[PDB]
Parts: structure tokens; sequence; C-alpha cells
RNA sequence: CGUGGAGGUCAGUGACGAAGCCUAGACCGUAAGGUCGGGUCGAACGGCCUCUAGUGCAGAUCUUGGUGGUAGUAGCAAAUAUUCAAAUGAGAACUUUGAAGACUGAAGUGGGGAAAGGUUCCACGUCAACAGCAGUUGGACGUGGGUUAGUCGAUCCUAAGA
RNA sequence: GUCGAAUUUGGGUAUAGGGGCGAAAGACUAAUCGAACCAUCUAGUAGCUGGUUCCUGCCGAAGUUUCCCUCAGGAUAGCAG
RNA sequence: AUAUUGGCGAGAGACCGAUAGCGAACAAGUACAGUGAUGGAAAGAUGAAAAGAACUUUGAAAAGAGAGUGAAAAAGUACGUGAAAUUGUUGAAAGGGAAGGGCAUUUGAUCAGACA
């Protein structure tokens, strides 16, 4: 149960905020959990997804498949993996739209800002 | 898909349809009823003769204040016409059905129109200006046409004890 | 280009059925005309011949 | 709302006009013109005994 | 009748047929208890996964 | 008897199918109605004890929306008038060119403008809708091109007036 | 009918609603004139017309009396619970 | 201390649920009308994902038939469900200037229960 007077439990307001959230908020909304190995290594549970990290599909018809995030399509609330596609007879390949909450991150793309974020969340990398 | 009626054993049948066709619904219904049940080639020749004004389409339902002709005596009617647009649309659908049957590999000489149905498509709503500054409707009544052609292919009785005894007695009396 | 053309042609169908001359034909008819439904004709001057 | 169904400029066409005497929207050039108004039986009108 | 293998208005939809197959599997379980493009891409992925002296010290 | 919402309860019903809808099938009530089967459908819903109301329609020349008979009917009959061949085209009474017959008859069916309209002008492409028949044509649809001033106007002057 | 003037007409300008304008017809004043058009007060006013939504059970009437001068609109007695 | 149908920012309801609720849930004070003051609508729903039907065939073409996508095309940008009025086809039946209804039975069709 909520206790603050500044937070709302209104379903209509919550849905409007979710569907009109800008790109920077959608980055946080599109968070993905780390794997067991990465969780043990870094000491953190979930991170916002980004382009150059490897993921594992743990739900849906494509469960068990692995690959690298081809793109983070924030406009349609999805991420696209290069190895997860749908093929037609005429050679056409269409990316499968995956939600990051249905994935698991197996290898992080590391940079200065990424390490800073991990450390401020409480990470213990290397 | 979803025809008004389908054929059991669909491997010996072919179907054709046309939707939202800008042709008179009443004339098209009369043409389809004049063609219903006929052999395919005979029906096509009849439609060509109708276009040539050698034979006519009998008008049975939508036929109020229609002229009379001698060409209706073949079908035992007095009111018949020659709806060219309806005949052309039905000819197109018949040709498509024959092509479908040929693609399926059916024998073209044994085909007969086993189903044909005309429905009212949504109306095309023009308007006309009339006297005293009025607006009146001016509507086309389009047709949905569908047809299916098909190849032509070639008790325990319980009795009472009295009835059983009577039959036994008759059997004993006879040989 | 062909996909967009098919989309536009499929979208055009309702206005075609309403027999509009185009996207710019947006004539609106009233429900009832008062000059047609305001008639009590006495012995005197009329509104039309 | 206390103004619901009352933000309309409409007047009755009188008796003997071959139509019902409900007030009708004036003006022209739109589908709203000539339609009934203000009545609890009219589409877009005011409800009977509005809640307070 | 289709399992056993004129003009009629009796048709069976694929949705209803699949539901009947699913329900028949449920009933049988209770009774017992009581792509070329993909191949081409895979093949391409698996496939990709002294000497000589001409002329001389002069300008021809 | 029945309807929308509310408190409680049936640890109620439901993707092995909720609600809705259709039904030549079945039952219970004097009745208001209630219940069951089959089909269709695809995500919510009910029994009982109570609370509450924007709670039950055949009518109001009722409102809004939709649809018939009339009916392939009335009609598309003012302005003298059209015809032949070829081309284009899937398709030509209606498009193009040629060959003919006619008309406006200089107070014109000619050549320019004012008000008004605003691209309708012209070229190319092009036919779903519109041109109350048709259409390959169009003032239609799609893409563009085009309006050149010291001397023509405005601009300046004053009129009734403001 | 009239057709060289009390002629026909374009543009500009002036007169605005309990007002204008009128060779006078209560004519005209944007298809509106016995009172222009628009919005608001306003859901204005009813001697009157029309309509007013489920079932069953039981009970079940009233024109017959006195009066406000009499119409109108009211009071009262009676019949039913 | 009091007022607050304007403005800015918040939290809520035994309220309404697309003919309701603001006129407006949508490029709504929009489109459209009027010289002008002003008047003023209609209009939400494929699918989890456009994967929005490649290819063959008939047709001038719109399209049709195969095929295919999809859990489903009894979801084909006319798209959730899909009532009634009204209409087509098929099957059964009645009909000598209306039809419809009530009581009773014949005929045809169809159907439940009780089956120890
Ligand atoms: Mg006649
Ligand atoms: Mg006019
Ligand atoms: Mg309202
Ligand atoms: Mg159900
Ligand atoms: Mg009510
Ligand atoms: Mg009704
Ligand atoms: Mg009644
Ligand atoms: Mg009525
Ligand atoms: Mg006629
Ligand atoms: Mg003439
Ligand atoms: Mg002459
Ligand atoms: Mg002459
Ligand atoms: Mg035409
Ligand atoms: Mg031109
Ligand atoms: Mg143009
Ligand atoms: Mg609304
Ligand atoms: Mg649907
Ligand atoms: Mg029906």
């Amino acid at each position: 149960a909520k206790q603050s007077l500044d937070v709302s439990s209104d379903r209509r307001k919550a849905r409007k905020a979710y569907f009109t959230a800008p790109s920077s908020q959608r980055r946080v909304l599109l968070s993905a959990p780390l794997s067991k190995e990465l969780r043990a290594q870094y000491g953190i549970k979930a991170l916002p997804i980004r382009r150059d990290d490897e993921v594992l599909v743990v739900r849906g018809s494509k469960k068990g498949q692995e690959g690298k995030i081809s793109s983070v399509y924030r406009l349609k609330f999805a991420v696209q993996v290069d190895k997860v596609t749908k093929e037609k007879v005429n050679g056409a390949s269409v990316p499968i739209n995956l939600h990051p909450s249905k994935l698991v991150i197996t290898k992080l793309h590391l940079d200065k800002d990424r390490k800073a974020l991990i450390q401020r969340k409480g990470g213990k990398l290397e | 898909a979803r025809y008004g009626a389908t054929s059991t054993n669909p491997a010996k049948s072919a179907s054709a349809r046309g939707s939202y066709l800008r042709v008179s619904f009443k004339n098209t219904r009369e043409t389809a009823q004049a063609i219903n049940g006929w052999e395919l080639t005979k029906a096509q020749k009849y439609l060509e003769q109708v276009l040539d004004h050698q034979r006519a389409i009998p008008f049975r339902r939508f036929n109020s204040s229609i002229g009379r002709t001698a060409q209706g005596k073949e079908f035992g009617v007095t009111k018949a016409r020659w709806p060219a647009k309806s005949v052309k649309f039905v000819q197109g659908l018949l040709q498509n059905a024959a092509a479908n049957a040929e693609a399926k590999g059916l024998d073209a000489t044994k085909l007969y129109v086993s189903h044909i149905q005309v429905n009212q498509a949504p109306k095309q709503r023009r308007r006309t200006y009339r006297a005293h500054g009025r607006i009146n409707k001016y509507e086309s009544s389009p047709s949905h046409i569908e047809l299916v052609v098909t190849e032509k292919e070639e008790k325990v009785v319980r009795l009472t004890s009295r009835q059983r005894g009577r039959i036994a007695a008759q059997k004993r009396i006879a040989a | 280009r062909s996909k967009a053309d098919r989309m536009a042609k499929m979208e055009r169908r309702e206005r075609n059925r309403h027999a509009k001359q185009g996207e710019s034909d947006r004539h609106n008819a009233v429900s009832l005309s008062k000059h047609l439904f305001s008639g009590k004709r006495g012995v005197g001057k009329t509104d039309f011949r | 709302s206390e103004k619901a169904g009352h933000q309309t400029s409409a007047e009755s066409w009188g008796t003997g006009r071959a139509v019902a005497r409900i007030p009708r929207v004036g003006g022209g050039g739109t589908g709203r013109s000539g339609q009934g108004a203000f009545g609890n039986m009219c589409r877009g009108g005011r409800m009977f005994a509005p809640t307070k | 009748q289709n399992k056993k293998n004129s003009i009629t208005t009796r048709t069976l939809s694929k949705k209803r047929a699949k539901k009947i197959e699913r329900n028949l599997k449920y009933a049988t379980q209770r009774k017992l208890l009581v792509s070329s493009l993909t191949l081409v891409k895979e093949a391409l992925w698996s496939v990709i996964d002294q000497g000589t002296t001409l002329g001389g010290p002069f300008f021809p």
C-alpha cells in the first residue's frame, strides 16, 4: 500500500504516463535482468538495456535463443536481436520485437558511464 | 471465402465470385435465376444469344410494368428482357469459374452450375437537386455475385404377438 | 511505393461509396429544411408556386 | 454539468408543420441543423431532473 | 465424417476443428489415465566460419 | 419478477472457454421470468444476505440512426442535326484526324475587359470517385511549368462624405 | 405597356429597428416585416392537446347536498379505505 | 480566520462509458453555413507481432481460384463480437377476391424423459 500523498494509484493516469513517457523515461522502463553469472559477478539485478550487449530469451516462442541486441526501438517499446527473425519464402527477414523484461543479459557492454552506473548501484566489477 | 453454400467433395467443383459490382441487383438476380442449374457451355451459348437478342432473360420477380415479348414463350412467361450489363458480368464470372475448373483438372463437358447467388452490395449514394431547393437520393444498387459449378456424376419392423401369430398362421397355410 | 499505393486505394473506398468528388468534397446536408417543413398555407400569399 | 444539453441555439418550428414541435437547431450547412434539442428524449439533450 | 473420409450449407471452421482436436486429445489423455532461406544462411555461415616476378628494372 | 453500481459471503463460474448473440432441441413457474442442451464467440462473470438509483416502452405528427413496398416505376422529350472512314484502346454513338451535312449570322455560339473567383491557364502522366447514358475524354485525379513595366494601373488630387 | 426622359443603369456615399425609407401598397429594409437578424434573461407563462415503461392477488367508487349574486375558479356533504 | 465554475500544480469518487459523459475520447470550436453578429456537427476497437497474402493461374483491370502468414482470414487496412428491420440461395409447406389468432383433432416432420 502507498503512503505518500504525491503518488497516484489511478489506473488512467498510470496508463497515460506509460504511453506518453518520453525517450529518456522509456530507457529506464526498458530494463532487463542480468543472468545468474552476471548477477554473481557484479552484485546487481537489473540494468537498462542497450545496443551492444548479449541477451538470452527466457520467455515466448523464441525461448533459449541467444544473440546481440540489434536495436533498442523505444518508439514501439521493444528491442531487436540480430539472430531472432521471421523468414519468408521470398528471402525476406523481419525482426522479432522482444520485450527486455522477457530477456536476460549474458554479457554487458562496458564503458566509463556503464561502470559508473554499476558502481553507484553498488557493483563490485573485477 | 465463406460462400452461401458449399459443395461436398470439393475436389469435383469450382467456385467464382465478384463483390461490390456496380450492376443492377434486380436485373442480375433475374439473369442468375435464368442461368441456375444449366450446363456451363449451354449457359454460355444462351448468354451469347441473349446479347445477340435471339433469346431473352425471363423476368419473374422484379417485373412490374415491363413490356411483353414473344421470346418469353420459351420459358412460359410474357415478360422478358435483355440485360446486357448483367449478362456481361455473369459471363465474366462463368469464364473465371471455367478457368478454375480447368486449373483443378475437372472435365469441362460435365460441368453444371450447381449454385448461383446474388446479394445486395452496399448502395452507392449520389444525390440530385430537385424543385423548391430539395435534395433527393440517387442510388446505385450494386451486386455481390457468387457461383459454384460441379461435375455431374452417375428398416426394422416391430410387430405384436398377434401379428406374429397371424403371419405364422399364414405361412403354415401357404407353402 | 506499391504498399503505400495499396493503402491509399483501400482507404479511398468509403468516400468513393459516398460518391465524393475527392478529399475536397465535404458538402454537408442539413437534417431538415425549414422552408420545406414550415408550411401553413392560408388564403393569401404563398411561399412558392 | 449544469450546462449539459443547454449550450444549443434551438427553437420550435410551431404547430402544423408536419413535424414534431420539439425545438430544432437553427443555422445551416451542417448535419446538426434541424435536429431536436433540449428534451430528455432527444439525443444530445438534457437528462430528466439532472443530479445535483 | 472428415476423419472417416451435392450442395450443402454445413461447414466446419478451422478454429472449431482445432478446438475439437485439442478437446479430443484431452479426452484421450483422461481415458488413458483412468526453411530454405534458413538452410542457405546456415550453409553460408558455416562456410565463412619464392612466388612470381614480372617486368624488370626499366620503364616500358 | 427483472436492470446499472456498492458492503459481505459462496477459499462461487471461467482459455478442457467468461460475457454476448443464433437456435425445427429440453424443463420449471398462473405470470413477471428462471434453467439446461447445440452452434457461434473470445475474457471476464454470477447465486444468496443487504445498500443504492439516471432501473423495465408500442405508441408522444416522440429523438438519432438504419431499412422496405412504391419500383427497375415516374422519368433522363426547351435551345432545328447529325453521318462515313481511319487511328488509339480490352472496350468508341460520345476521344483524335480526315471526309460530309448543318448552326451562331458582327445587338454572334466572335474578339476583349469591370465586379467576382483563385490556378480553373499550359504540358506530362492518368480513370477508383464526379461529368443524372457512356467515356480511351475533361474546368476530374497525380506531378510540374507559367504572370518580367520610368511611359498600362495603383500609388498623387479632390467629390458626396468619413 | 413604354421606348429621349418624373428614362434605364455601374460604382462611391448617407439614413438602422418602438428606427430608417416610403409618387402611400401597412410597400421595402439580404427568400425574414401585423414590428429585420443574432445571443442572453430562459428549462419564461398552460384556460388546453399529446404521451407517461414489469407481473399477480385482494378490496373497490363517484353526475343525488348545501354554498361564494351568477360564468369561471373555489368551500362543503355524500359514496370508498 | 472568509470567497474563488479564471490560471498553475496535485490527489480522489457507491459518477458516465462512444445516441452516455463537456459541443469535442479522433488534425473539435475542427469540417461546414452565414455579408455579419454568430451557428456548429459526424467520426474510437485487425492481430501478441504487419508477419497486411510472396509465387502460380484466369481476367484489360478491379478482382477470382489455388497457395501461403497467422492460434484463428467464422481476424484481409470493408477488418473484436456481429442483433433487428430488409434481402438472396437452398429445402419443406399453404394459396378459387387478404393474412394473422383461440379451442380440438387428423396428417407430415422432429424430439425429451422412464428404460428394471
Ligand atoms: Mg409506363
Ligand atoms: Mg435554388
Ligand atoms: Mg448529454
Ligand atoms: Mg460462452
Ligand atoms: Mg429514466
Ligand atoms: Mg420503439
Ligand atoms: Mg402505452
Ligand atoms: Mg414517428
Ligand atoms: Mg419510363
Ligand atoms: Mg433539342
Ligand atoms: Mg436562326
Ligand atoms: Mg443560317
Ligand atoms: Mg455517368
Ligand atoms: Mg485545359
Ligand atoms: Mg490539375
Ligand atoms: Mg458525444
Ligand atoms: Mg467483424
Ligand atoms: Mg433477419
